């Protein structure tokens, strides 16, 4: 009846490196951590982890505190974390800004707006012949974005890419062959920002879009962010790891284990095991959320934790 | 997300499926198999006498999940063990009483019975065995004799006997004793003792802690008469073992027109007695328990003698027995079909094991266990 995440032995390096991370982009504060239930010390880099030397402290001051604890623990035996974290604080390292920022550089040649033709529209020139409509070359990202072609920070405080400065176009938006003008094209300020980290990260599918409007004018965007997960920005989470075994159940392998020698192999707490069964039928048929069923890489899932092992008779 | 893990558990189970079809048949399997192994079992002995002790084990002074009782008892009942006509009556008795139904060998009283008779009780040399602490002994010195009942006194302990010099008074006898503190009683004839152990565990159903008492008529007694003023009565078995004759003696004696459970085999009328409303709601038979009918030796129906007032006391739903050594009949099959609710059953007990494991199987299909 805990919420939390728990860890099998087998994974405890994986799961430390993910915390030692954590301390090193100033996404967590303090890590309080015990032993069978016993609190044991508090990882915690000084000066609310100004410096990267003193997160890269604490990054090592955990894994000296619990890796033998951790490599010898037996049966029974566990180690519990207290982990405060805040998205928002999140920084990024030279190599990630500098790998962000090439990324961003292959959209300049990109084609926001394509030539018109009597049949479609697209760009058209600001002035008419005959009183009516001629088409103009396409519109590049180049002509109404400048991307940046370094980065900006250091290793304390983080890195950036600033926001790609904006410029305007006197060409238009129509049709070929009509007697209305074209429609102006105009950069969208608020949708176009720096990027450092900061829990984010580059939505591509709105970013360097041209969107038409209900009036009929054109608006750019240039940089635009999305949550890089929709966990909720700040908290303190629990973090478990025991002694025991990870066993893969995959109705859709070729072999596996049924359901009848699973329940011969081990005793399971009936109130756990319906629990489960009715999350599943409420999102089935309701499109209940529940904790207890998730969809994880194409799969939905459940997770036991048997009472233990089954008597044989 | 997910939940801080008990640190005892040794594996961390992970189920897997595209399609949260095969996901929820997997768990629904799951869900069953995990209650089956804990909720289907057997009871035995080797020996009747010793059967009797492992209900008692069981059931009365344990830590079971399903015991009547986790503390000592007071009463004891003690049958012969092979005088089934008797504790078939005993079986209300045992259950009023709140006392496990013990067996016992005619000369001596057995060794193993002797030590369950302490344990159940909870009887120790630094403790005094006051008078509340007490055996009762159903039936006569022909079944149970003189010798075993000064062997239970010596012990400091109270010796109660209902009996009489034939098996009608001493029906009578244990019915006495059992409260007959509203109208209804059970009939049966001296013969056709299958019948009759088909109505044992619901004559051990408790109203306001009161069971039904059982009368052994010839097929009456003016003993019987007086005995049953102005009773609804139900008669279990057929005319064979109950004239129509002694059903008029009972409509002139009382004034109640009588109401008859029959079949054409011992398995029919098993099956006659659980689609019977009075005795068990339709939809709502949750526990059963399985017992030799005495088809292959009319001796192996002791087993169930045992085991009727503990089914009768069972959870909070009462439990049939369903009598098969062999085979079960489609009469059997298709009551207990009816009798499960759609979810499916949640015990089932097997009392001796003289059982085929047809059967058990049979049983564990149609209740989806
Ligand atoms: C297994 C686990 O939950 N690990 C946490 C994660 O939840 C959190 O988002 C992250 C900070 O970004 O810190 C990790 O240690």
């Amino acid at each position: 009846t805990t919420p939390g995440y728990t860890v099998v032995k087998n994974d405890w390096k994986k799961a430390v490196k993910q915390l030692q991370d954590g301390l090193k982009n100033k996404t967590i504060s303090t890590i309080k951590v015990s032993f069978n239930g016993n609190s044991v010390g508090e990882v915690t880099p000084a000066s609310s982890g100004a410096k990267k030397a003193d997160r890269d402290a604490a990054a090592e001051k955990l894994y000296n505190l619990v890796n033998t604890q951790l490599d010898k623990l037996g049966d029974g035996d566990y180690v519990d974390f207290e982990v405060t974290y805040n998205l928002a604080t999140q920084i990024i390292t030279k190599a990630e800004a500098e790998a962000v920022l090439t990324k961003l550089q292959q959209y300049n040649d990109k084609v926001l707006i394509n030539s018109a033709t009597d049949t479609v529209k697209g760009m058209v020139s600001d002035t008419q012949v005959d009183s009516k409509n001629v088409a103009a070359n396409p519109l590049k990202v180049s002509d109404m974005y400048t991307i940046p072609s370094a980065i900006t920070g250091s290793d304390d405080s983080g890195y950036s890419i600033a926001k790609p400065t904006e410029k305007t176009t006197s060409l238009l938006y129509g049709t070929v062959g009509d007697a209305t003008a074209g429609k102006a094209i105009t950069v969208d300020t608020a949708s176009n920002e720096a990027f450092a980290g900061n829990g984010k990260v580059i939505d591509y599918n709105k970013s360097f879009k041209a969107t038409v409007q209900g009036d009929g004018t054109v608006k750019t965007s240039g940089v635009v962010l999305k949550d890089a997960s929709d966990m909720a920005a700040t908290g303190t989470i629990k973090v478990r790891v025991t002694s025991a075994k990870e066993e893969s159940i995959d109705v859709d392998s070729s072999s596996y284990i049924s359901a009848e020698n699973l329940a011969k192999k081990y005793v399971f707490n009936p109130k756990e095991v319906s629990e489960a069964y009715n999350a599943i039928v409420a999102l089935q048929n309701d499109g209940i959320e529940s904790d207890l069923v998730q969809l994880v890489n194409g799969k939905y899932q459940v997770i036991f934790y048997p009472e233990g092992k089954r008597l044989e008779t | 997300a997910d939940i801080i893990a008990d640190a005892d558990s040794p594996a961390k189970i992970t189920i897997k499926a595209n399609k949260l079809k095969d996901l929820k048949d997997y768990v629904d399997d799951l869900k069953t198999y995990n209650n089956t192994y804990s909720n289907v079992v057997t009871v035995a002995g080797e020996d009747r006498i010793e059967t009797a002790i492992e209900l008692s084990s069981k059931y009365y002074n344990s830590d079971d999940k399903n015991a009547i009782t986790d503390d000592a008892v007071n009463n004891i009942v003690l049958v012969g063990s092979t005088s089934i006509v008797d504790g078939l009556v005993a079986s209300p008795l045992a259950s009023e009483k709140t006392a496990p139904l013990l067996l016992t060998s005619k000369d001596k009283l057995d060794s193993s019975v002797k030590s369950e008779i302490k344990r159940v009780m909870n009887l120790k040399s630094d403790t005094g065995i006051n008078t509340s602490k007490k055996v009762y002994l159903a039936g006569g010195v022909n079944s149970i004799s003189k010798d075993v009942e000064n062997e239970l006194k010596n012990m400091g302990l109270k010796v109660t006997r209902l009996s009489g010099e034939d098996r009608y008074e001493t029906s009578l006898a244990i019915a006495d004793e059992i409260g007959l503190d509203n109208d209804k009683a059970f009939v049966v004839g001296g013969t056709g003792l299958a019948d009759a152990m088909s109505i044992a565990p619901v004559a051990s159903q408790l109203k306001d802690g009161d069971a039904t008492p059982i009368v052994v008529v010839d097929g009456i007694s003016d003993d019987a008469k007086s005995f049953l003023g102005t009773s609804d009565v139900d008669i279990i078995g057929g005319k064979n073992s109950v004239s129509k004759e002694i059903e008029e003696s009972i409509d002139s004696a009382t004034g109640k027109t009588p109401d008859r459970i029959s079949g054409d085999d011992r398995q029919a009328t098993n099956a006659e007695v659980l689609k019977e409303d009075d005795y068990f709601k339709d939809g709502e038979v949750v526990n059963y328990f399985v017992a030799k009918d005495g088809s292959t030796k009319e001796d192996q129906l002791v087993d169930a003698l045992a085991a009727a007032p503990i089914a009768g006391r069972f959870k909070e739903s009462p439990a049939p027995i369903i009598l098969a050594t062999d085979t079960l009949s489609s009469d059997q099959n298709v009551a207990v079909s009816k009798a499960v609710p759609k979810d499916g059953g949640t015990n089932l007990v097997q009392v001796g094991k003289g059982i085929a494991s047809s059967v058990i199987n049979k049983m564990k299909d149609l209740l989806d266990m």
